[PDB]
């Protein structure tokens, strides 16, 4: 009895070949063997000689691509023609074992046809990948081959008489036609490209996109597999395990994404809706519609794979269904009816009833749901982010032509554009992230209510009645948890810029003993702001609540009506776990469609924004001007007009007027940035514009280098910028800064000087190499005087070796009649534009004449400092409890549905009520304490970096800069405080769901874990790998989009400046590399994530099959009695979406634990230890008022490591002698002023307090009683009696002597509040002498008898004259002082004084005049 | 149970500053 080929019955009765060669219905299946072991025994030496050679040479193997034309359906006719040979080898299988032999002609055939198709698409990729179309002949004689042979085997059937009724004539009628079908797929090939049988062959090239360099994103262009599996990205991700992830590692792009391609495609779209249309704008409807023309034609495809992945979706608990009712029921007939010449056909009805066909049935669906649904995911992500991208370049080149007027730009500034680019925009793109949503998530739960309702019955419709009224719980629940979240935003904003200007005074803040009192005034604003936090930890603790107790309550509410209320149909342990597998499919879009509609809402929101933005006035479509109108209004009331002037070239016109009587405009004019009426523009260029150079009133720096700042993205020679740098004093410039050509200049970066701006802007002006040069009244804030007399003489200079124009409009009147050919605008219009002699002849002369490591060490420093172990162990413990609860609650209605099919049922209902009852109520304390230790989590981190940072030492805040301080204050306090707990209640919930689900999988079936540890090591490898990608990419993508809306600042501010020089293409360009390494950046991240998901995802379909197969194996003979197996196929099906969720949510625990680490690392620097070394009020007096403080040669050191400076300092102040004491700028005035305070390392000698010891003193006290004064002054904001003695807030009365008798009495008396009123933000223009008045109040004040002071930075003649009468008045009150001052030819009035250069006692001078009479001290005076 | 997959947009007026 051997393996014989047909039956081995009748003494091989049926290998008679009599009446027929074909008509033997086996020898037509031995035909059918013949073609495919053709292709096997023809295309293995092809394959394998080609595998060897890339053995030999795969340098070359990432080059060139072309596939051949019809390529997409041939990838697809090949997966469905696997699919149903899959079916016939299941139903081969269930056929042939009906009889005694083993009858192998009903699964020998298709099985060498599943072969040889997977055969047949890798030589037809190894061939595609190679241009060698004529290779690919044996395969279409392949394919016209065995097509002839299944057409010899299906006109056999209706010769014999089958008929459709059994199931293997549907089937090879079915691919009788795909083997035609894709047969004429290959005459396409041979009719398209030419190469069998033409006598010229048509050859096409790989396209461009490929061919190009560096594109490593090749996504676009590669076979429908790879698509759809992610497998190019394997080559991508597995490299940056060992390189990390450059920004040259990732892609350019290809020319599908590019940002200029699809702002080419969009604009086609509006141009030809605005030509059709009778639109006026191109308002809200206009845009809407073009965005649905333009991109409808991928949206609608992602939708077509969501619509077929929900379908196939529902073919996993249907499949549930159907493989428990078969497992009950005694499994008795197993064997078909019908029997056609001696061969038994399968019914179909017994087909699709069976247990492992309808088992592999379940596998083969969910390796199709689980693919195409992240095909969908994946176009609706790459078709939202070309949105981001055309939307974008849409806007930037609306802002290309967007007015500067009052109307225009006098409604909204460059942060509403700056928010418009990235909260409006993003939240367009993530509209249509969810565009396919709101077209399949309603078929979804439509589908899904009603064959829930074939399921079970009735109370499935009580139980989807509960779910579909959790979606407005979860939507109002969001509404709540969105407006307490802006309150609370929205109130730490003012926290951060309260912390801001409590973090940058630091100095000055420490100088005053001013550290503790102003860290309370941060924490009773941090106390609100807790109160809010606490808010939101309630209203997002019912968000984890609902997503995790709708759906047991209504498990609990469907199978309790089922039986108590409705007494219809029992259980039937099919019909109770197919519902419980419908109730996870459906609980999952339930929750995020919530999501959904409010994302709607915002897209309808957000497009009203962008159209209102969109169409908004415009500006409009040598120097010459003759009409004379000018407005910014569009209509009405010229603001200059009778403009008649003629500046032509060969020129430098010094221009005059009033005090704002249209200068800018007249200028501004010329420049054709306003909307003139009424008038001619003549224009050429030593009528169309060349490039005029501009430097406005205002300054403008792009926030680069300062280098960056000057040449302006032109080339750059050392000769001329060395020439720009010397005549307009850069090189001071340069080292003001502590970097010079490197520092990253101007606004978000080093916080320059306003004299230092204007300076820099004129710069930028001169280099640039144009036709023309404005400077509009680049002298007019800084007062050095001789830069100006040298930049004016140094511009008439250049210019006249280049022969170019230049315009000066200013009021500086010292050269105004004597050079230029000036031009007067008197009361907003030209009164005469000639020469200095018409000026002499219209009385206008005589005012010039008048490692990659990772979490668990920082999150275990996380878990315990934050915490508390009374809580952490009642998280734990709820955590564990609640989900064996939920083991608890599956498990018990296995074993209840058990003992009812085969039949203390009350019994069982009742403790499902109280098995359900636990669950509820463990949810809800698990939901309540991961909320509530992450609140209790951020205050008490908040408190200690607050603290630590507050007793720190100022040369800390000498080294690192407040950027790295408030950066990781702020921010990492909003990832610690709203986006922590929250991923920690999600990984927690993750994770365990994941050990719960394997563990009841391992007990339904224990032939799993044997075949779970290969599967769990692939899983760590593929977890292993994501998040060394998904960390490198995610900072790649924050990085990036950063410098994009800093573009869009730098922008919008300076913006006539750019449309100046008509230099407006550079910047366009500028944008376009930036979105495009935005948008490369953004989409490595989005097919990372879809690596992960398929693979993972894989991998739970792969345990489907293993624990479905066991399980039915089990439950036939072993007796597992299929209530438990129904509970291990409805885990198994929940285990693909959970290796998935705790993987991505331990990546982003990953990146926000990183955020606590950088937290520790900074309460890791602690100094200056307030260390009272005696009896600490008997060491000082009440208040020392000698003023004898005898300094014996204190040395000094800041890292004591390599060059002290004091030596041997052994001076001392008098009481009365207010010793002036100025000495080298260089080396010895900043550091002694620091260092006298004990705020530096005196290393040795001696710092005396008069005459006591000031080395064990209680530095609060000591730094209380001894004032000072600032060379850079700042105001902390708050109340003015807090400005003047918050630590004291003694009484009004001292602050009336204060605040009219040291200075101000005219603006605090003239002031609305008084002496109580809110010092806005510094005291934005109150003066510079109140810089000195607040020192005078505070030496008064504070029983300060010293006063140390420093110079005036910038300040007025008469300011600095009013600073002496009240340093005058401070001798006189408080008599000690000690003063170095950098404007040292006016610091001589002293009564001694020491010039201490380099650090030695060089020269001393008693009286003061024997430093004017010596030789090295009057030369340091001279 | 799942947050990435919600909308991960939110408000964000201050931004990172430097270093
Ligand atoms: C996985 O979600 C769902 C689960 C169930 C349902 Cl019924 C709908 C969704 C859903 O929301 N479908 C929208 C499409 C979608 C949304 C989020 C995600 S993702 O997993 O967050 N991957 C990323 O976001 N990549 C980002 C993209 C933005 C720039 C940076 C990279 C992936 C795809
Ligand atoms: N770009 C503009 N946006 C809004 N209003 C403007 C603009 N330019 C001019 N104006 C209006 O035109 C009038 C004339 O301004 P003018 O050109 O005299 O300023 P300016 O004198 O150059 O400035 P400054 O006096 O500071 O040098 C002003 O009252 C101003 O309100």
């Amino acid at each position: 009895m051997p393996l014989a080929f047909c039956g081995t019955e009748n003494h091989s009765a049926a290998y008679r070949v009599d009446q027929g060669v074909l008509n033997n219905g086996c020898f037509v299946d031995a035909l059918n063997v013949v073609p495919h072991v053709f292709l096997l025994f023809i295309t293995f030496p092809i394959l394998f000689i080609g595998w060897g050679s890339q053995s030999s040479k795969v340098h070359i193997h990432h080059s060139t691509w072309l596939h051949f034309p019809g390529h997409n359906l041939r990838w697809i006719l090949t997966f469905i023609l696997l699919f149903v040979l899959v079916c016939e080898i299941a139903e081969g299988i269930l056929s042939d074992g009906v009889t005694e032999s083993r009858h192998l002609h009903l699964y020998m055939p298709a099985g060498m046809a599943f072969m040889a198709a997977i055969t047949s698409v890798v030589y037809y990729h190894n061939i595609e990948t190679s241009n060698f179309p004529k290779l690919l002949i044996a395969l279409l004689i392949y394919w016209t081959l065995a097509f002839i042979t299944k057409t010899i085997k299906f006109v056999k059937f209706y010769d014999h008489a089958i008929g459709f009724s059994q199931l293997r004539f549907c089937l090879t009628g079915l691919l009788v036609i795909l083997y035609g079908m894709l047969l004429l797929v290959e005459v396409n090939v041979i009719r398209v490209r030419r190469y069998i049988f033409f006598k010229t062959p048509r050859e096409v090239k790989p396209p461009e996109d490929l061919q190009d360099l560096g594109v490593r994103f090749l996504q676009p262009f590669v076979n429908l597999l790879s698509k759809g599996t992610y497998w190019w990205m394997n080559a991508f991700i597995k490299t940056a395990h060992k390189k990390p992830i450059d920004l040259r590692a990732i892609a350019k792009l290809p020319i599908a994404m590019r940002a200029l391609t699809n702002y080419q495609r969009l604009c086609v779209a509006f141009d030809a809706q605005a030509r059709k249309d009778t639109q006026s704008p191109q308002g809200a409807r206009a845009i809407w519609r073009a965005l649905c023309h333009a991109f409808g034609r991928r949206l609608i495809l992602s939708s077509t794979f969501r619509i077929l992945a929900d379908l196939l979706g529902f073919a996993g608990p249907l499949c549930i269904f159907g493989i428990v009712d078969h497992l009950g029921k005694e499994n008795h007939v197993f064997q078909p009816k019908t029997q056609f010449l001696g061969v038994y056909f399968v019914s179909s009805q017994e087909f699709l009833g069976n247990a492992y066909v309808l088992a592999v049935l379940l596998f083969l669906a969910l390796l199709l749901q689980r693919t195409f649904l992240q095909a969908s995911y994946y176009v609706a992500i790459e078709t939202g982010i070309n949105l981001r991208g055309a939307i974008q370049t849409k806007i930037y080149n609306k802002i290309m032509h967007m007015s500067t007027s009052n109307l225009s730009m006098g409604e909204m500034t460059a942060g509403q554009i700056c928010n418009l680019v990235a909260i409006d925009t993003n939240q367009l793109m993530w509209f249509f992230f969810l565009c396919p949503n709101l077209w399949t998530m309603p078929v979804q739960i439509i589908v899904g209510v009603i064959l829930l309702y074939y399921i079970l019955g009735v109370s499935a419709l009580i139980g989807a009645a509960v779910i579909i009224l959790l979606a407005p719980v979860q939507y109002f629940v969001a509404t709540k948890l969105s407006q307490a979240q802006r309150t609370t935003l929205e109130h730490s904003n003012e926290r951060l810029k309260q912390t801001n200007e409590m973090l940058r005074g630091m100095k000055l803040l420490k100088l005053y003993a001013w550290e503790s009192i102003f860290c309370s005034r941060v924490e009773v604003t941090r106390r609100k702001e807790m109160t809010s936090l606490r808010a939101f930890a309630v209203y997002t603790s019912i968000s984890i609540f609902m997503n995790t107790a709708i759906p047991i309550a209504a498990v609990l509410i469907t199978f309790v009506g089922h039986v108590s209320f409705f007494k219809e149909s029992d259980l039937s342990p099919s019909v109770a776990f197919a519902s419980l597998s419908l109730f996870h499919i459906l609980v999952t879009p339930l929750f995020l469609l919530s999501s959904v509609v409010r994302s709607t809402v915002k897209a309808l929101v957000s497009v009203q924004k962008l159209s209102e933005f969109l169409s908004s006035a415009e500006i409009r479509e040598c120097v010459q001007i003759i009409g004379g109108f000018f407005t910014w209004t569009p209509d009405g009331i010229p603001t200059l007009s009778n403009i008649t002037i003629r500046i032509p070239r060969g020129q430098l016109t010094m221009i005059v007027g009033q005090v704002g009587c249209g200068k800018s405009s007249l200028l501004l004019a010329t420049l054709g940035e306003m909307q003139k009426v009424s008038g001619a523009v003549f224009w050429n260029s030593n009528r169309s514009r060349g490039p005029v150079a501009y430097a406005s009133q205002k300054p403008w720096l792009l926030n680069a280098t300062v280098e960056e700042n000057i040449t302006f993205e032109s080339p750059f020679n050392k000769q001329r910028y060395k020439m720009v740098i010397e005549a307009c004093s850069l090189q001071p410039d340069i080292d003001i800064l502590p970097h010079g050509d490197q520092t990253q200049i101007g606004e978000r970066g080093i916080n320059l000087s306003g004299g230092q701006r204007q300076r820099i802007s004129v710069a930028r002006a001169l280099y640039q190499q144009t036709n023309v040069v404005f400077l509009d009244d680049p002298f007019s804030a800084l007062d050095v005087h001789l830069s100006d007399h040298l930049m004016q003489a140094g511009i008439l200079e250049l210019l006249r070796d280049d022969k170019r124009t230049v315009v000066l409009v200013t009021h500086k009147l010292q050269y105004l009649p004597h050079a230029d050919w000036i031009i007067a605008m008197k009361d907003g219009t030209i009164q005469r534009e000639g020469t200095l002699k018409d000026f002499q002849r219209s009385e206008c002369q005589l005012f010039e004449h008048w490692q990659r490591a990772k979490i668990p060490w920082r999150a275990c420093t996380k878990y315990l400092s934050s915490a508390g172990i009374l809580l952490l162990s009642l998280l734990v413990f709820s955590q564990l409890l609640k989900h064996m609860v939920l083991v608890a609650i599956d498990y018990w209605l296995a074993k209840w549905t058990d003992s009812a099919l085969v039949l203390d049922q009350s019994v069982y209902a009742m403790v499902f009520t109280l098995l359900c009852s636990l669950g509820i109520v463990l949810c809800l304390v698990t939901s309540v304490t991961v909320e509530w230790t992450g609140l209790k989590v951020a205050k008490r981190l908040h408190r200690s970096l607050l603290n630590r940072i507050i007793l720190a030492p100022m040369r800390f805040f000498e080294t690192t800069p407040l950027g790295s301080i408030l950066n990781r204050f702020s921010s990492d306090c909003n990832t610690i405080d709203q986006h922590i707990p929250s991923t920690l209640e999600c990984l927690s919930r993750s994770t365990l769901l994941c050990v719960s689900a394997l563990t009841v999988i391992s007990y339904v079936t224990p032939v799993f874990l044997v075949a779970l540890l290969p599967l769990a090591v692939v899983c760590y490898f593929i977890q292993k790998y994501f998040r060394v990608a998904s960390r490198d990419l995610q900072q790649l993508d924050d990085t990036t989009q950063l410098p994009l809306v800093s573009h869009f600042a730098e922008t919008v501010e300076g913006l006539t400046t750019i449309r100046a020089f008509r230099y407006e293409a550079r910047f366009q360009q500028k944008l376009l590399e930036y979105t495009d390494s935005n948008n490369i950046a953004s989409l490595f991240l989005t097919a990372a994530n879809r690596w992960l998901e398929v693979c993972m995802e894989y991998i739970g379909a792969c345990v489907v099959l293993i624990a479905a197969a066991t399980s039915i194996s089990n439950s036939l003979h072993r007796e597992l009695s299929a209530g438990l197996v129904g509970l291990g196929l409805t885990y198994a099906l929940m285990v693909s979406n959970y290796l998935n969720w705790m993987v991505r949510n331990l990546a982003d625990m990953e990146i926000q634990l990183g955020a606590v680490k950088r937290i520790h690392a900074l309460l890791k620097t602690e100094a200056e230890s307030y260390e009272g070394l005696l009896a600490p009020s008997l060491i000082p007096k009440n208040w020392p008022d000698q003023g004898k403080i005898q300094i014996q040669n204190l040395s000094v050191r800041y890292d004591s490591s390599l060059k002290p400076v004091l030596k041997h300092v052994n001076t001392l102040i008098s009481p009365g002698q207010k010793i002036g004491i100025c000495g080298r700028t260089g080396s010895g005035k900043s550091s002694f002023s620091l260092a006298f305070f004990r705020m530096v390392d005196m290393f040795e000698g001696r710092i005396i307090i008069d005459g006591i010891d000031i080395a064990k003193l209680p530095l609060h006290t000591l730094r209380s009683r001894l004032s000072i004064i600032l060379q850079d002054p700042v105001l902390f904001s708050g109340t003015i009696r807090f400005n003047l003695d918050p630590e004291k807030k003694c009484s009004d009365s001292t602050l009336w002597e204060a605040l009219e008798i040291a200075q101000l009495k005219l603006v605090v008396k003239a002031l609305p509040g008084g002496l109580d009123a809110i010092i806005t933000e510094g005291g934005e223009n109150f003066s510079q002498g109140q810089r000195q008045l607040f020192c005078l109040a505070r030496a008064f004040v504070r029983k300060t008898s010293i006063f140390i002071m420093d110079e005036a930075t910038a300040s007025i003649d008469m300011a600095t004259e009013n600073i002496l009468q009240k340093v005058v008045m401070t001798a006189f009150a408080d008599r000690t002082v000690v003063t170095i001052a950098h404007r040292v030819h006016t610091i001589l009035s002293a009564d001694l004084v020491m010039v201490l250069k380099r650090g030695a006692i060089l020269e001393f001078d008693k009286p003061e005049t024997l430093l004017s009479q010596k030789d090295s001290v009057f030369a340091s005076f001279v | 149970m799942l947050s990435r997959k919600g909308i991960i947009p939110e408000e964000y007026v201050l931004t990172r500053l430097a270093e």
